[PDB]
RNA sequence: CUUUAAAUCCUUUAACGAGGAUCCAUUGGAGGGCAAGUCUGGUGCCAGCAGCCGCGGUAAUUCCAGCUCCAAUAGCGUAUA
RNA sequence: AGCAGAGUGGCGCAGCGGAAGCGUGCUGGGCCCAUAACCCAGAGGUCGAUGGAUCGAAACCAUCCUCUGCUACCA
């Protein structure tokens, strides 16, 4: 069981929903930080995110998590992180306002494949609020 | 129609009638001793061709 | 002609290549991929191009390969869609014969 | 009764033992090669048949069933050397 | 948190005074058995906006807006 954990970490990612904070924001560009608060769904680090408002842009994965100095790889509903975003290698890196502003939603870049494999083998550890957030993501992703 | 990869359609289809109940063949040497009368014995001249043992047109 | 509906181990499709070979590959509703192999009936006389609504039957032992059945014009295909077997997600995104 | 170390079986021999003599013969095939229906119903390039040509497209002499018929007969079909 | 480069037909570009074009794309017709070539035409422009030195500004000057690339500074 965990070295099927450590196997499919990588290509199984979970479902998420960033609103970031206005004025708590802590750096520019490579690395994205600020500080977000969790709407909602569970996020994951290494998982990659993309904004549905400004036509599907990709501005990075997650690196390391900090909440109150303290390195906390999952967070759960409600709480306030610090995220330290890390942008692709080889495609051009973003900056603050001209690509993503204050009032954005981040949600996590979610695939065909990892819904299927969350589906096969990840079941036991899927709730029904994230699993309602997974459907929502199809919804908005041209994800048919 | 339903579906394509269902398996013995026609045979799940077939109008299943039931053999009806015939006197039984004679067998050993009394067929031959049958076949031996019916295809030399009562048999008229013919001219042209000859018709064939099932030929029911 | 007729709206024709469809029956269990049947479900609707939408061309994501079209393949040559007499084969290609379309989504389900749910956006799981079954290997579209066309009928005989089908290989000449009508023609298939990307991105329409079609009719394509499963299979009862495995998850490989299908089949398609049928075929549907686009005033068909809007009027379906306004009936709402399909959910929101599924946009026709403007397809028809040109003039 | 006989056989046989002792039996069993064969043969001999009692008393019983058939008229739809139910004490009921299967295995393959019926387009050509290759002997034998352009018979009747069902599916409609689907299901399937077919060693080879090929047969199936809502009138199938080849699929699936009933009747008839052909082959060898207590035997017949199939895969391999 | 501040800068550099660019804004002309759907896309891109030539580009400076007596002047809205090209390469590609769209539509109709002919030609052909039909299509691609070929021919005949047609549609599509606030030269990103504002004001000035200007008889003539798309052009020269100042501001703003939009898009793309930049310095390291973090819970």
């Amino acid at each position: 069981k965990k070295q099927k954990q450590e196997e499919f970490k990588h290509i199984a990612v979970f479902p998420c929903k960033m609103k970031i904070l206005p004025q708590y924001i802590f750096n520019s560009r490579d690395p994205i930080v600020m500080g977000v608060t969790v709407e909602a769904g569970q996020v994951k680090q290494g998982t990659p995110m993309c904004v549905p408002s400004k036509n599907f842009v990709d501005i990075g994965i997650v690196t390391s998590i900090e909440v109150n100095h303290k390195q906390v790889d999952v967070a759960k509903k409600g709480q306030e992180v610090c995220v330290k975003i890390e942008p692709i290698p080889g495609e051009s890196p973003k900056m603050f306002g001209r690509h993503f502003e204050a009032t954005d939603i981040l949600v996590s870049k979610i695939s065909r494949q990892s819904i299927d494999a969350l589906k096969d083998w990840f079941r036991d550890e899927m709730q029904k609020s994230d699993w309602q957030l997974i459907v929502e993501l199809k919804k908005v992703f041209e994800i048919i | 129609h339903g579906s394509l990869a269902r398996v013995g359609k026609v045979r799940g289809q077939t109008l299943k009638v039931a053999k009806q109940e015939k006197k039984k063949k004679r067998t050993g040497r009394a067929k031959r001793r049958m076949q031996y009368n019916r295809r030399f014995v009562n048999v008229v001249p013919t001219f042209g061709k000859k018709k064939g043992p099932n030929a029911n047109s | 002609r007729e709206l024709v509906f469809k029956e269990d181990g049947q479900e609707y499709a939408q061309v994501i290549k079209m393949l040559g070979n007499g084969r290609l590959e379309a989504m389900c509703f749910d956006g799981v991929k079954r290997l579209c192999h066309i009928r005989g009936k089908l290989r000449k006389k009508v023609w298939i191009n990307t991105s329409d609504i079609i009719l394509v039957g499963l299979r009862d032992y495995q998850d490989n390969k299908a089949d398609v059945i049928l075929k549907y014009n686009a005033d068909e295909a809007r009027s379906l869609k306004a009936y709402g077997e399909l959910p929101e997600h599924a946009k026709i995104n403007e397809t028809d014969t040109f003039g």
